[PDB]
Order: structure tokens, then sequence, then C-alpha cells
């Protein structure tokens, strides 16, 4: 809400896809979508850049990385 | 059964009946004797119908697996591959195979392995029951390197001898031309091969 | 730890241990060239006269398989002689099913299967041997090597044992100079050039040359030793340069 | 000690030595990526020949398994040549015993199985590669089946193997994101190989010559490696676009 | 090579024991309680099972009591996907000396049977030894009634009532101040089911965690005729006989 | 080349219990919820598809199998695990049973020859023990319905309905209170979904949620008429569409 | 016996007989002649009636397997390639003699298979004793493109011809149709050319015409209880 976003950017798309996620990891992620913003020169937070944002500083792999023959 | 295969300047050009007897009965009228075993490596069988059937199938195994790891077989190899299916059981198969191939290295090549179990390089041969009443027909007629036209017409004559006079053989005369073009059937159906 | 001690483990890397070791005993053995010309290949291999009772010219570490397939090794000396041993079953048995002289990639992969298998269980010790071989079939030339880890590529020049490093970077230049692909017979006169680089940090005790060739054009395709004043001819080449 | 060398549980639960297999993998530096067509499937890798001395034309990780299938293998090469020649025995035996050609799907599950042995003897040790399948099966159409050491296999829409997988993966997902269907539709078998192409430039930031390519193209009743000036024409595709 | 991950199961101890048929005992002695006692008239077998949601189907559910033919009844306490594979090879050892004799197996041939099985893999090759320990009710016209103990040594002694499973000691006790030997059939069922409300470990007995079976000769024509309960005769013998 | 494992790698740890079966008992608690329930007149299982990218295809793993025509299996594990024992169970109940006795063998037969197959990888050499747990759900002519579930120890037992898994503590409480004896195939299918959604944090499309009956014949699915005395196949797995009409009805 | 398979457009129609015999006495009046091997590719044997049964049922098993190891529907081409190499492997001493016909995703096929293992492909095919019978049945009305109703009626017409001039054939003519994307139609005693007609008299005995030595009562349920 303190943010400029784009009316088409929506929130509901990111919160389905991780299970696990902390006040502070959700911190970063807005930096580094409005960081990315200053690349392409958009006032708004386009939903290519917050979906670009989302997929990193999230990981939480370490376990079924490569082993996910364990189900 | 009469089966040949004669080698002419493109190619080798294979050609054959389709009558199965059981005794005095016909099972088949219209059966395929010219089998594909690889894409450039056909036979004829000739013989018990079983024993080169189980041959035919197992020597298309052999040579699937010979091209997957070490390239294209020759002919040379193919023919090769039956002689030690044919030796090593030549007390249960009886087994009288033409091998007929085309190389883009040395053109067409034809090999016979009689029902002993030897390979014989031969550039015509003629087997099965209906071989027998053309071996001097053929003599006289065969010329070295003629043209595709030419060479038809001196299969056609052949075996419409052997039908004529043998009782094992008769019905369609089908035919396979081997050559750089690629794999072409003819067939010559009962009305035409009886006036010529 | 306990990681090292056997074979087919792997560590939490992803390493087997005693294949690694294994480099290590074929970095000892003598320095082994192998130089693809146009129209065949020439063998060339560094024998260590170790002392005056051992016999001149009677210790060929160059084996034949079928009548036209040279092997050259360097390291375990029992452990190569086995390893030619049983390919000379799998040519054989080749020949004997499909009858035409076994074609040269096709013999390439028959060792790397019998090389490969002796990495996969605790109960057989991987191969301490690292080969040079190759001839000439109807497809043309081919020269490969295999490692002891039992991978194996072509090539165009190819070395082990200690000399190693001077050889490879001698076989560089002699692709550079001659990029059309030098003749069969001026090779020979070439890789003595590149046995008496590479022995000059082994200068200590003296030497006697092996060589033998397979082109298709010179010999018939069969490969032969060189012998008699090709090869003294050969040593007179590489020694005036060097000196 | 002895739970982590063979391949028993460990008292946590999880096998340990299959699991070192995986990091075995992204050992030789190699990518690749994968991508159904319509009626065809390319798979492009890198082809890194590292010393001058190597001849170029033996390295390649793309075998000819059949007519049908082609498979290309991600991991140390010695290992890929021991599952390449068992491929190529079932894909004969499976022929010679049931009379049609083997399907992509059932050359897949048959090594999964003996992958599965592996990790169940004690003496065996698991297989270090990566096998991806592809084909143009008859029944299914295009398909792509990647197995590997544990023995788990699944179909796949579109893939990608390596050190720099990740990379990969983000774009073949962003346009399956935007078109919404599972394949990449172009009739033409040609020019599934120019967008193959510019994906990896992408994905991987490298500009590719004709040599540092390796390209497979699985059509019907053919499967072929692209020689060496082909590969050239394709990249005067992408200069041109 | 693979000695460096043998464990070596049949080896002695620095005092002359199997540490790996010592712990075979010790597995044993967590699985379910298994009772069986002998009356002049008939045996009881009745054991507890280990399991007792309400979701599991205890009703059809048999893992305690087998029949290996038409005369010889086992109760099982240890592993009981172990026990299986003894049981079939028990089955189709009782039915060769059927066939070659015409005449039903003795029960002491079957007991020793089963027992040189099992002693079997603490002598040679290696394997673990079985986790089992089976009572044996049969019936033969040579001794009459007949119940007989085996444990993962393979040795095997006869009893009059005997006890296999959680607290063998406890449940020894008990029986050994009441049992007599002018017992008939209704008086044995009264003592076992008693012996085992004193031993569970939850201090209410249902009828549904307890299995049980006789073999009485009140068959006629001098016969034996075998039933496991139904779940609804141990639940009327429950209440006839004010265990609650 | 040799073989010379023949010794037991699983031995009795000085306090009873085999070492290597607790083991495999924690990786079968780590495998994806999965649960059964059995009614009057048919019984339903179910399981969530995991995937391990959204490019791979998820239609192509079967996760749910027939191991006969009226006796279908699900697992909760290690998937290669199961796949070998899935193609084990269908030849040990042609070959020991369907050629010698003719019909196909009964749901409490075809349970202790693939206990056999379990119980044979400890006590013989060279082995671990499988990686997975079965629930069995089947239909024979002389007990009706019933359901299974084969441990990797060996042991088996009937339930009702049961759950294992992950979500195998949550799941088994609910199901404890939600059951009855008087049950539709129909309301089953109700129960099946409604646990199995809150066990299931992704995506709850009807696409990867694979749901599978043994409930009645299928006089269509048989493919050959004018037999009275053969009957259908009694499973059926749901398909994508069927199973969406379900999740609406929640 | 007759056994004839009779390909048309889009299926085919394999029929047979269904008398039994064993020697000159007729052993069963009506019988299972028609094998099923799976839902779609139905067989039929003549020559001894154990050895075609028992292969059939090994031949079922063997492609039941494959079917559900490789999820698709069965080829017909692999029950011929399982039967050519098992008929072989014993030397022909397996008297089995079958058409095996079949649809499937490629089309639909007639094959015919001999004791040594030779087989043959065909758009008509006999067997049995009276199979040349039905052989100039055959060639007399087939043309090349049939319809169904056609068909069906050629096929049995030839069963038809083989149950009056040959005497191991007689009673029903059963027929199975397969048609491509259908399920297998299995018309089961579809012509009945003649049923017994009645005896002149009846022969129930008054009770009391046996004469009967003793009597006792064999208990077949298990012990009773206790």
């Amino acid at each position: 809400s303190k943010m400029s976003l784009a009316p088409e950017a929506d929130l509901d798309s990111l919160i389905i896809r991780n299970d696990s996620l902390s006040g502070a990891v959700i911190a970063a992620i807005m930096q580094e979508a409005g960081l990315r913003a200053v690349r392409k020169n958009r006032y708004v937070i386009l939903q290519s850049d917050l979906e670009e944002a989302y997929a990193t500083q999230v990981k939480t792999d370490n376990t079924v990385d490569k082993f996910d023959f364990y189900k | 059964t009469s089966i040949m295969a004669v080698t002419f300047k493109d190619g080798v050009i294979l050609g054959a009946d389709s009558r199965t007897t059981t005794g005095a009965y016909i099972a088949n009228r219209v059966t395929d004797k010219l089998t594909r075993v690889h894409d450039k490596i056909w036979c004829c069988r000739s013989g018990s119908a079983a024993d080169t059937q189980a041959i035919a199938d197992i020597v298309q195994y052999h040579l699937e697996l010979y091209t997957s790891q070490y390239g294209t077989p020759s002919t040379e190899t193919a023919a090769s591959v039956f002689k030690e299916l044919c030796y090593e059981n030549k007390d249960n198969l009886t087994a009288g195979i033409i091998v007929a191939g085309y190389d883009d290295k040395n053109k067409g090549e034809v090999y016979t392995i009689p029902l002993g179990g030897s390979v014989h390089k031969l550039p015509y041969a003629i087997a099965g029951s209906g071989s027998t009443f053309i071996y001097g027909y053929c003599d006289k007629n065969f010329r070295e390197n003629m043209s595709k036209e030419e060479t038809v017409d001196f299969i056609k004559h052949s075996l419409s001898q052997a039908i004529k006079w043998d009782g094992s053989s008769g019905g369609v005369i089908r035919m396979v031309v081997l050559t750089a073009a690629g794999v072409e059937r003819l067939i010559f159906y009962p009305d035409e091969y009886e006036q010529l | 730890t306990g990681y090292d001690l056997s074979n087919s483990v792997f560590s939490p890397d992803g390493r087997n241990f005693q294949v690694e070791y294994a480099v290590k005993a074929v970095e000892n053995g003598t320095t082994s060239i192998g130089i693809k010309c146009n129209d065949g290949v020439v063998f060339a291999v560094e024998k260590l006269i170790t002392s005056k009772l051992l016999v001149p010219q009677k210790n060929v570490k160059i084996q034949v398989v079928d009548r036209h397939i040279g092997c050259v090794y360097s390291g375990l000396i029992p452990d190569g002689r086995h390893l030619v041993n049983r390919g000379r079953e799998e040519a054989a048995s080749f020949k004997k099913l499909y009858k035409t002289p076994i074609p040269i990639p096709a013999f390439a992969d028959r060792l790397g299967q019998y090389v490969q298998a002796h990495t996969l269980y605790n109960s057989v010790r991987p191969f301490g041997v690292s080969t040079i071989f190759g001839g000439v079939d109807k497809n043309g030339a081919h020269l490969y090597m295999l490692e002891p880890s039992g991978s194996y590529w072509g090539y165009k020049g190819a070395a082990t044992g200690k000399g190693r490093q001077s050889a490879k970077a001698e076989l560089e230049k002699l692709v550079d100079h001659h990029p059309e692909g030098l003749s069969a017979r001026e090779a020979v006169k070439q890789a003595a050039k590149i046995i008496y680089l590479a022995h000059e940090d082994n200068k200590e005790k003296d030497f006697e040359l092996e060589i033998s060739w397979c082109s298709l054009s010179e010999t018939n395709g069969l490969h032969k030793f060189v012998k008699g004043d090709l090869l003294q001819e050969a040593i007179d080449f590489a020694q005036k340069e060097i000196n | 000690g002895y739970d982590r060398h063979i391949t028993i549980f460990s008292p946590e639960g999880r096998l340990y030595q299959v699991e070192y297999a995986f990091k075995a993998t992204n050992q030789t530096n190699i990518n690749s990526l994968a991508v159904r067509g319509k009626d065809c499937t390319v798979v492009i890798s890198q082809k890194k020949v590292p010393d001058k001395l190597l001849d170029p034309t033996t390295v390649s990780y793309i075998f000819c398994i059949s007519r049908t299938i082609g498979m290309v293998v991600n991991g140390p090469i010695p290992d890929a040549r021991n599952a390449a020649l068992r491929a190529k025995a079932e894909a004969a035996e499976f022929r010679y015993k049931y009379g049609y050609d083997m399907p992509c799907d059932v050359l897949a599950k048959r090594m999964a199985n003996l992958s599965q042995i592996y990790t169940q003897r004690a003496y065996m040790r698991p297989l270090g590669v990566i096998l991806t399948f592809v084909s143009v099966d008859e029944e299914l159409g295009p398909s792509i089946y990647k197995t590997d050491p544990a023995g788990y296999y699944v179909g796949y829409k579109a893939t990608a193997t390596g050190p720099k997988q990740q990379e990969i993966t983000t774009n073949l997902e962003n346009h399956f994101k935007k078109s919404k269907i599972d394949h990449i539709n172009e009739e033409s078998w040609e020019k599934v190989v120019e967008f193959a192409i510019t994906h990896m430039i992408d994905a991987l930031g490298t500009e590719f010559s004709k040599n540092d390519l390796e390209v497979g193209v699985a059509t019907k009743d053919k499967f072929f490696t692209l020689s060496a000036e082909n590969i050239e024409e394709r990249l005067v595709a992408i200069a041109e676009q | 090579g693979s000695r460096r991950y043998d464990s070596r199961t049949t080896i002695f101890s620095p005092e002359g024991r199997l540490y790996q048929v010592e712990y075979a005992l010790e597995s044993i002695s967590h699985a379910g309680t298994a009772i069986g006692i002998m009356a002049s008239d008939g045996i009881v077998l009745a054991a507890e099972r280990k399991v007792t949601s309400t979701l599991l189907e205890q009703d059809t559910s048999t893992e305690k009591l087998y029949k290996l033919n038409d005369k010889i009844a086992v109760a099982v306490a240890g592993l009981t996907a172990d026990a299986e594979i003894l049981i079939n090879t028990a089955r189709i050892h009782a039915q060769n000396y059927l066939k070659t004799y015409n005449e039903d197996i003795p029960v002491e041939i079957l007991v020793r049977r089963l027992s040189d099985i099992k002693q079997g893999y603490t002598q040679h090759g290696g394997l673990r030894p079985f986790g089992v320990s089976f009572i044996y009710a049969g019936y033969d016209d040579r001794y009459g009634y007949q119940l007989y103990t085996s444990n993962p040594s393979g040795n095997y002694t006869g009893w009059k009532a005997i006890s296999v499973g959680a607290n063998t000691s406890a449940a020894q006790t008990l029986l050994q101040m009441d049992y007599k030997d002018d017992m008939k059939v209704d008086d044995a069922i009264e003592l076992a089911l008693k012996t085992l409300s004193k031993t569970t470990d939850s201090s209410a007995l249902t009828y549904d965690r307890l299995e049980f079976a006789t073999i009485r000769k009140g068959a006629n024509d001098g016969e034996v005729y075998q039933k496991i309960f139904k779940p609804q005769e141990i639940k009327d013998i429950l209440v006839k006989t004010g265990i609650t | 080349m040799t073989d010379r494992y023949s010794f037991s790698l699983t031995t009795f740890s000085p306090s009873g219990k085999l070492g290597q079966i607790d083991y495999a008992l924690t990786a079968v608690k780590q495998g994806v919820t999965s649960l059964g329930i059995k009614a009057t007149n048919g019984v339903v299982i179910a399981t969530e598809k995991k995937s391990s990218s959204p490019l791979a295809m998820s239609e192509t793993l079967s996760k749910v199998s027939l191991l006969t025509p009226d006796i279908g299996a699900v697992y909760s594990g290690m998937g290669p695990d199961y796949r070998v024992l899935v193609d084990k169970s269908r030849k040990v109940a042609h070959t020991s049973y369907k050629r010698i006795y003719g019909e196909y063998p009964p749901t409490k037969l075809l349970v202790s020859e693939v206990a056999k197959i379990m119980q044979e990888a400890t006590q013989s050499g060279g082995v671990r023990p499988f990686g997975v747990s079965l629930l069995i759900a089947g239909h024979d002519e002389f007990n009706g319905f019933s359901l299974y579930q084969v441990d990797p120890s060996g042991s088996y037992f009937p339930w009702k309905a049961t759950a294992i898994g992950k979500g195998s503590v949550a799941a088994k409480t609910f199901l404890e209170k939600r059951w009855n004896d008087e049950l539709e195939l129909e309301d089953a299918i109700h129960i099946a979904l409604l646990t199995l959604k809150e066990s299931v944090e992704g995506e709850f499309n009807g696409d990867t949620i694979e749901l599978a009956i043994i409930g009645d014949e299928n006089p269509d699915l048989l493919g050959y008429t004018g037999i009275p005395t053969d009957k259908g196949p009694r499973f059926r797995k749901l398909t994508s569409q069927e199973i969406n009409d379900r999740l609406e009805a929640l | 016996t007759t056994i004839v398979g009779v390909k048309f457009n889009n299926g085919v129609v394999i029929a047979a007989d269904t008398r039994s015999t064993q020697g000159p006495i007729v052993a069963d009046k009506n019988c299972a002649k028609l094998h099923r091997i799976s839902p779609k590719i139905w067989c039929a044997g003549a020559g001894t009636a154990a050895d075609t049964e028992a292969v059939t049922q090994l031949i079922g098993s063997n492609i039941e397997l494959h079917s559900l190891y490789t999820s698709r529907e069965p080829r017909v081409v692999s029950a011929l390639q399982m039967l050519k190499q098992h008929l072989f492997k014993y030397q022909g001493h397996i008297g089995a003699y079958l058409i095996v016909a079949g649809v499937d995703p490629t089309g639909s096929h007639l094959f015919s298979i001999h004791a040594h293992g030779s087989t043959d492909v065909g758009y008509y095919l006999s067997l049995g004793s009276g199979s040349l019978a039905a052989m100039a049945v055959l060639e007399s009305h087939w043309k090349q493109d049939l319809t169904k109703e056609e068909a069906i009626k050629l096929a049995s017409d030839a069963i038809q011809a083989g149950i009056w001039n040959d005497l191991g054939s007689g009673s029903n003519v059963d027929v199975c149709v397969m048609e491509i994307g259908k399920d297998a139609e299995y018309l089961r005693n579809y012509l009945t050319p003649n049923v017994r007609e009645e005896k002149q008299k009846s022969y129930k005995f008054p009770r009391g015409t046996t004469a009967v030595l003793k009597e006792s009562i064999v208990n077949i349920c298990d012990i009773q209880e206790e």
C-alpha cells in the first residue's frame, strides 16, 4: 500500500506458490522487485518484476532438491 | 517354391512364386517368400516353412543389434550370420536360403546357402523345388550387366517355365528390385506371365 | 575417512578414490606416444635399459591384436598384458561371427566395457594402465586412448607416462606445422623426435627406442614393426637436431 | 561408518549412497535443453572439447538407440556408454519377443527398474548418469522421459539438466506460462531448432559457435544428429532475426 | 571386500554364549502375550493382541491362531511377518507325512521338524536367526492332548501350561498356584481369561482385544474339533465367567 | 564380478527390534499422505500428486495402480521401490494362482504373496527392506469388500479405514470420529476428499488429487458382450472431470 | 472340426462349429471352441483339444501381464510372436492349430499358425477336418470389400457347409464379430441347424425297480460342532 503498483499486478498470484515464508523474507522480496523496477525504468512494480523477485530469495529446496524420489 | 536373384547393372533383383503346399492340398496361394531382414539386405526362403522362418526372425534380431553398435552391415556380413545358424544346427533345420543385398560401395551381391551350410558368391542363383527345371534355360540366357528393363524380362521368362513344369510352384510372381533407388516391388499376374 | 579404503563407493563429493589412485599408478610408467598420420598410425615407446644384463631388442612392449590393431601401454606391465589378452578374445570372436576384421571404433567399445566393469564391485581392483591403441580399417585410421577410469576418446596424438607433459606439448606443435596431415613415411622420423625430447627429464638411464606403424599405403594396412634401416635412420634424424 | 558406504538406510532414514550419486552427475559441465515440437522433438546440448589434441568428432553425448529412440546423457562418460549399451540390447530384445518397435515409455520403464535393483543390492553401485530419452512415439506423439540413478522417472513437457539448469528452467517455464499450451507449436521441425538455441543463449549467456552445440532431432521413424554444416545454417537464421 | 561390512551373526561370545539368539529372545518379550492351558479333555489357546484401536477391524482378524492341519493349532509370539513363513513350511511337512503314511502326523514329528529349521540359521548361513516363538497345541492318539513350546534356539519341551510373550515370569506364577490336574475344559477357560485379566497393561479387559481358540473331544465318534471362536462367542463367555 | 554378500544386513540391535525395519518405517512416515475408507458397497483410496516441477507432466505417473481387475493398491514412501514391487505383485498372482485355479486370487490370498516378498527382503542376504507401505483394497466373492495395509516389516492388518504418510497422525484422528457402519460409496468419496484437503497444502485441482474406487462392475469396460457369466472390472480410476464434480460438492 | 476367419472392411469375423469328438463318439454335443486371449484378440483351435486350451491360457497370461506393464492395449502381432517362439521350442510335439484374429490400434489382423510355428496372413482361412469343405464356399462368394451383415453371412455359410459334408462337424455355428473401434460381439449359438427330434416314448421306471443291497450315509460336512 505504501508502494506504487500497477492495478494489473495482484498479490493473490503470489501467496499460493510458497508454503513457507516469514515477514522478513517478504520485506526483501519487495525491495528486490522495487530495485529491479529501476533497471527497467518503470514507475510502478509491474507483475513481471513481482514474479521475478518472488523466485529469488526463497529457495527452500535443501532436502528434496535432487532427492524428490522420497516423495 | 522357386526363388531366384539376378544381379544386374544397378543392383540386384529377387523373384519368387507364392505357393505353399502341404501335399496335394494348397494351403496358401498368396504368401510372401521375399522377407526383409534389413532395409538393404533381403533374402528368399525355400525348404521347410518353419525352419527358415525361425532363422529369419533370429537373423533380423542379430542384424538390428549389429547396426545400433557398429554401423551399417554389409551383404558379406549378413550372409555369415545365416552361416552360423545353419551350420551349427544342421541336424534340426532344413534351410535353403538366398541372401541378396545392395551396398553403395560394391553394388548388388548374391550369396546362396544350400541345405548343407556353406556360403557361395555367385553372380546369379536359383533355388527351391522348381529350380531343377530351369538350370539349362538360365545358363544360356544370362549375360552380365544387363539393363533394368531387360533383366526383369529375364527373371519372368525363367520362373514362367519353373511354374509351368513344377507342381509345387504357381500363383503370382512377386518381385523386389533392390538398387540405389531403394525398394521397389513389382507384381506380375497369372494372365500376364502365362502368355510370355 | 572410510571412503578411500574400498572400491565402488562414493565420497560426499562424488568420486571413486580407487579410480583416482589408479591414475597415480599410470603416472609412474615410461613415456609412450601415438601419432595419427594422414594414412594410419605410428606407435613409439621409450623402453628403459635398466642394466647391462637386459638383452637388447627382445622385450617388446608393443603387442599386436589381430593383424591390424597395435596396443602400447604404460603403468603396471603385467596388468596391461592382461587387458590386451582379454582384447585378443573380443577380436577373434567378432571375426568368427561376422567374418570381417573387427572395426576400430567397435574394438574401443569392447575394451571400454571390460575396464568399466572393474570399477563396479568391491571384489575387483581397477586396472592400473593407460592404453594407446589404433589401426586402419575400411573407414580410415583411428586412434584411441583408454583411461583406467574407463573413458576413451578420439585423438590426433596421445601420451602417457612420466613424459606426458613434454610430449602432449610437443604433439601440439606437430599438428600446428602440418595441418594437412603429415605423411606416414615422415611421421616415423617425427615420433623419434618426440621421444628424445621427452627423455631429457629422464636422461639418467639411457634407453632403446621402439617404433611400429600401420599404414594403408605402405604395408597394406597390416601392423608391422619398423626394423632395420628405416629405424636406424630415425635415431639419426632426431639425434642430429637435439644436438 | 558402514551405513554410508553401502546402500542401507541411515539411522535418520535416507539412502546416503544414492544421494551421493546425484552430485556425481554435474561433474562434466554440460548443459542440455529438450522441447516437444508439434510432430518432432529437439534436444540441444553443449559440446566442450577441452584439448586441441582430441579429435572433435568422437566426443559426443547423443546416442542412437533405435530408429525410434534417441538418447541424450548428462554425466560421466564411462557410465554413459555402460547405460547406452544396455539400452540398445533391451531395444533389440523387445522387437524380437513382441514384434513391433519398442515405444519410448517402455524403454524408460525398463531402465528405472534396473536402476532400482542397483540401489537394493549391496555390492552394486548406482550408475551416475541421468538419461533423457526423446522420441516421436506413434501412439502418444512427441515424448520426453528423464530417468535418474535413484530409479525415478516422469514425463516432461520440456526439460533441462546440468550445472546451470536453474536458469534454463525459468525460461522454459515462462514460455508455457504465456502461451498456455503444453508444447511449442510450429509444424516444421526446422524452426523448433531455431527457438531451442535462442533460449540457451539467454539461459547460459554464452554465444554459440557451430562447434559448441550438438543437435539431435527425432521426427517420424528416424532420429538423427545434425551435421556440423547444418548447425551453421541454424545459427545464420538466429543472426538474421 | 565383503569382510569389512560383515556382522557375523554366528560366532560365539567370549563366554560361550550366542549374542544374536539372546537378542531374538529380547524382541519376543515386547510382543503380545499368549497362554495355553492343558486340561484333561482339551486345550485352550488364548492370546492378547498388540493392536487395539477401533478403526482396526479385529473381528475377522487372525494373527495369533493358525491351524496346521485338522488337529494341530499354534499360537504366535514375535514377528508376525516371520511366523507366516515357518507356518507354510510346517503346513507342507504336515501334509507330506499324511501323503506317505495315510495317517495324521504325530505331534512329536511336526514340532521336531520346525525346531531344526530355526536351529539351522544359527549353525551356518550367516543369516539373522528367526524372531518367533510358538506354542503348539495338538492332539494325537499316542499321548492324548499335548502342548509344546519352541523358542529361537530350537530347543522345545512339553508343558502342562506355559506362556510366552510379555511378563512370561508373572504369568507363570499366577497359573502355578491355581492349576490342578482334574481340570475340565470349563474350568480351564475360566483360569485362562482371569490370568490374562491380571497381566494386561490396560486395567480394562475387552472381548475385542482377545483372541481365543480351543480343541475339545466333545465332537462325536472319538474325534476332535478345533474351533477358533467367533467374536460373539468370546463376548458371551466374558460375561459368563464374570470378568466384566 | 562375484556376489560375496550372503550375510544379513539386518541384525537384532541388542534391545530387540531389527534396526533396519525401524529405519524403513521412518521413510514410510516421510511419504505423501494417502488414505482409504471402506463402505458397504465399495472402497475408496485417494492420494495427492507430488510434482517435481511445473514442467513435469503428472498424468504420465501412476500413483494408483491395478494389480488384478478386482484389487487395486496405493503407496506411501519411495516411488522407485513401489514400481518394482507392483510388477512382482502381478507375476506372483498369475503364476501361483491364476493359471492353477483359473479365477483371480482372493484378496486375503494376494496380500500374503506380497507379504512374503517384503519379509524376504530382510531374511535374505545382501538387501535392505522396501521403503514403502502398501494399502491394498479389493473384493472377493465370499467375504465382500476388505481393506489391508502391508507394512515394510511384512505384518498385515484388516482396517475399516486408515491413513499413512506424513499427515497420518492427523488423518486417523478425524476418521475415527467420522466413520460409520452404514455408508455409501458416494458418501465415503465425500469423506476421503474432505480429509485429504487438510493434508495437502499445495494446489487442490482435481488434476492433482488422484482418487480411485473398487466399487462395482462396469459392463462397458469389459470389452466384449454376449457372455452373461463374465463381469466387468470392479476397479475404476476416475477421470479429472469427474473428480472436479465432487470438489464443487464440498 | 471347421473354423473360418473372414476379414472384411472394418473388422474380422471368426466362426466355428461346436461338436467336440473322442474318436467316433461325440464327446460333447455343444462345447466352447472360440477361446479368448484378451478382450480384443480371439482365437479358435483345431487339432488336439488339450493343446489349444493350454496354449491359449499361457499366452493369455503373458499378454495380460504385458498389457498392464506397458499401459497399452495389446497389438495382435504380440500374441503371434509369442506363439511362434513357444511352439518352436518343442520341435512340433504340441499339435496346436490356431486362427488368431483381433483388432487393435493398427487395424484388424487375421493370422494362421500351425503346429511347427509356421505362420501366414490371409483374407480367408480354414482349419480342421472339414477345412476343405469350407474353402470351397469361401472361394465361390468371397469378393474384396464386404459389409458387416454380408461377411457374417459368408462366415456362417462356410461352417454351414462344413457340417453337412464333413463328419467331424455338427450342431451349432458360433460366430464372433470384432469391429474396429467397437466392443467385440460374441454371438453364441447364432445358427442352430437341427435340434434333437423327440423320442417315441418316455422311460421313467416305477420306483422299486432297481435292487438295492445296503444303504448308508456319508457325512461330508466338517467334523460336527463341539
